[PDB]
């Protein structure tokens, strides 16, 4: 609804008078804009929210590596997907992360 | 020997009927695992052995000259070319299935092992060195599971 | 208004198609319903798993659930390069669920058979326990390491 | 409309084919022509010309095989009825019940439709002679027996629950448990004290069996 | 962070798991003899062997 | 309660390892309370290393009581255990 009296500019309800009449009936103010065959409506829009696509995988947009992983004897794999965090002390290096691109078979060479 | 729920012969049909399954179940899978090896390399003895010409005796002969050596016919040169390449002798064999054999009964869990200490430390252990939050490849863009 | 539910489980926050290295395009949601996938024309109940092991338990069974526990551990430590021998894993699901249902780790879990107030005591909520086992006049065994 | 007619009668003939298979699997005279019913001829049997799916002309009696009765010298005959209120009342339970004890039926499966009433927990456990299982049609659209992730239960006779606890040399207090109400025992319709043989398979250990007692 | 959490997840599985070990009837017990498993891994075998 | 007899024994036998630092502990404890040794020491005074001598000449005195979970026990020699 959202509408306001001219008089106080407080907010207009709709209330029922006598004859089951909706006017907008101004608390606070004695205001009545009443409805004579008006259509007193309020449209607001809706997102459509459209379809989605299969997710896939955006692997090729990660950082690779020249490293054996050591599933070696089942595949050949000479690269790994990579990120190094140092969960180690200050005192110790940095931990390396690694995936094997081959197989999916993953192992940290800290 | 496996017994049946209630402790009787099965029938021979029914021998891998899935309702029979007990222990020693695993042993009979080695013990078919460790024959599937031999075979591999007997077969591929046998495939050397035919790919030269002369006979590669994968199955055992019967006939009336079963006793005479069916490496008579070859002229000795193929002969030493097939010992040069596989020789597999009895004590190899002997030897293979002995060592293997006694592999396997001292890989059995010893009574009064710690086992559910072990595998406490075994499962906690790494669950040390591993990140509480959650750190993926940069690139991924799957859903966040933790 | 704009809020109800009109098409859809009610128990799905989001559906999401994914491909498997392949032209297979599975989905996976991700909601609390399991039965209700499993149940849903073009789905295969047959193999449709969900993450949630206590889902598993109340759907499937405590079999199910086991094998759903030592999967998702499993999985959990080969997303690390935890090499970590499966039978550790068998035996924690196996401890979990062994008394019928999944029990956890937790304090409220460790309550199952035990009844060893001295070894919950150890492990947390010394006092209530202790006034719990003299009140009900508990008559617990010493029969745990602890 | 017709799309939630057809999705009606496709659930329908599945739920009654998952309970054709759990009644086959434990221990019944069924095989796999009244199993494998195609959704067409179950439109052709279980529907009338007018097509609403009629749920009191499929109900069907269950009896023992000769394996099974051999094995079980004490199984008798299964009655298996499905409801058409959503709310099942007092007056079908007991007109059910009367049913079991005229026609002397060890058990009886009641597939409801969408609820149970909450009065039934206490009328349902009062029959000496036979037992009552509850079920819900949406519950066995699809039989969990047939997961990838449940392994193959069977259910042991009492001499065979004898023979496992003297091998081992146990007590029943000492198997690991199965609940009841669990989703497989319901299936298999277990009761406390019942031994289950358990056919897991494992990726580094083959196959190998576990048992599980129902409390 | 990992510092802090050093000896919780071993704890606590320690908690469940300190009193499971192989009868010499290679069964997987609790302290109160309740079976666990009726053999280890259903293999029976040692994963450091 | 019931001694499984000789004959028919279902445990292993094999040493365990913690049969093995249990009987070594035991006997180098009788040893350090000056039990006859029925080695040759040749100068070694450690209990314990003469209680490892012992054991590889498969000269220990002690039996193996193995209970099983039913109550039942069988009992394995030292020397009849094999390593
Ligand atoms: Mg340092
Ligand atoms: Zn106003
Ligand atoms: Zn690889």
């Amino acid at each position: 609804m959202l509408s306001f009296c001219p008089s106080c500019n407080n907010m207009l309800l709709i209330t029922s008078g006598d004859s089951g009449v909706y006017t907008l009936a101004c608390r606070s103010c004695p205001y009545e804009f009443p409805i004579e065959g008006i259509e007193i409506y309020d449209r607001k829009k809706l997102p459509r929210k459209e379809v989605d696509d299969v997710l896939g995988g955006g692997w090729d947009n990660v950082d690779q590596t020249k490293t054996q992983c050591p599933n070696y004897d089942t595949c050949g794999g000479e690269s790994a997907y990579f990120f190094q965090l140092q969960i180690r002390s200050a005192d110790e290096p940095m931990t390396t992360f690694y995936k094997c691109v081959n197989c999916g078979h993953r192992w940290k060479e800290n | 020997v496996r017994y049946d729920n209630s402790g009787c012969l099965v029938k021979r049909e029914d021998l891998n009927k899935a309702e029979y399954v007990d222990q020693y179940d695993a042993e009979r899978d080695f013990y078919h695992s460790l024959r599937e090896y031999i075979n591999g390399k007997a077969t591929a003895l046998a495939n050397l052995r035919k790919s030269r010409g002369m006979l590669g005796l994968l199955e055992p002969p019967a006939k009336e000259l079963q006793g005479i050596d069916p490496d008579e016919t070859v002229p000795d040169n193929v002969k030493t070319s097939v010992s040069q390449l596989y020789r597999i002798s009895e004590k190899s064999v002997r030897k293979f299935l002995e060592i293997a054999l006694f592999k396997y009964r001292k890989a059995r869990l010893e009574p009064g092992t710690a086992i559910g200490a072990i595998g406490a430390q075994s499962i906690g252990e790494p669950g040390t060195q591993m990140t509480l939050k959650t750190f993926h490849f940069a690139g991924v863009a799957s859903m966040n599971v933790t | 208004l704009p809020d109800v539910v009109v098409k859809g489980l009610p128990d799905i926050s989001r559906a999401v198609i994914n491909i498997r290295d392949d032209g297979k395009r599975e989905l996976l949601v991700e909601g609390y319903g399991l039965r209700d996938v499993m149940c849903t024309d073009g789905v295969i109940g047959s193999r449709t798993t969900t993450n949630h092991v206590l889902e598993v338990f109340s759907v499937l069974g405590i079999e199910a659930a086991r094998y759903s526990i030592i999967r998702e551990i499993n999985y959990t430590m080969s997303n690390h390069g935890m090499s970590v021998d499966p039978r550790h894993i068998q035996l924690l699901g196996d401890v979990m669920t062994y008394k019928g249902e999944v029990l956890g780790i937790t304090r409220f879990g460790l309550s199952k058979m035990r009844d060893s107030v001295l070894q919950l005591a150890s492990f947390e909520k010394t006092t209530d326990h202790l006034f719990d086992a003299a009140f009900y006049m508990k008559k617990d065994a010493v029969e745990g390491v602890s | 409309m017709d799309q939630e007619n057809e999705r009606n009668i496709s659930r329908l003939w599945r739920a009654f084919r998952t309970v054709k298979e759990m009644v086959k699997d434990r221990g019944y005279f069924i095989t796999q022509e009244e199993v494998e019913l195609p959704l067409e001829d179950f439109k052709a049997k279980y529907c009338d010309s007018m097509g609403r799916p009629q749920r009191k002309m499929m109900s069907f009696q269950a009896n023992p095989t000769e394996e099974s009765i051999s094995k079980f010298p004490d199984m008798g005959s299964l009655w298996v009825e499905f409801c058409d209120e959503p709310s099942v009342g007092v007056k079908t339970m007991k007109t059910f019940v009367i049913h079991i004890q005229e026609k002397n039926f060890q058990t009886g499966i009641f597939v409801y439709q969408n609820n149970i009433t909450p009065s039934a927990m206490k009328l349902v456990p009062s029959i000496p002679p036979a037992t009552i299982e509850t079920f819900n049609e949406a519950a066995l659209v699809v039989n969990i027996t047939h997961h990838e992730l449940v392994p193959k239960h069977i259910r042991l006779s009492s001499d065979e629950k004898r023979e496992l606890l003297k091998r081992y040399r146990l007590k029943e207090s000492q198997l690991p448990r199965i609940q009841r109400a669990d989703p497989v025992a319901l299936y298999l319709g277990l009761k406390r004290g019942e031994v289950v043989k358990i056919i897991r398979k494992s990726e580094t250990s083959g196959r190998y069996a576990s048992y599980r007692i129902c409390m | 962070v990992k510092t802090a959490e050093t000896g919780y997840m071993s704890r606590r599985l320690m908690k469940s798991l300190e009193d499971l070990s192989c009868q010499y009837d290679n069964t997987v017990r609790t302290s109160a003899n309740g079976i666990v498993q009726f053999t280890y891994g259903g293999d029976g075998l040692d994963p450091l062997e | 309660e019931k001694a499984i007899p000789k004959d028919q024994r279902a445990t292993t036998p094999y040493m365990t390892k913690y049969e093995r630092a249990r009987i070594l502990g035991t006997r180098a404890l009788q040893i350090s309370m000056n039990a006859p040794v029925f080695v040759d020491l040749e100068g070694e005074t450690d209990p314990l290393r003469i209680a490892m001598k012992e054991l590889a000449e498969k000269k220990i005195p002690l039996v193996i009581r193995r209970y099983l979970p039913d109550g039942s026990f069988e009992d394995w020699s030292v020397e009849e255990l094999i390593v």
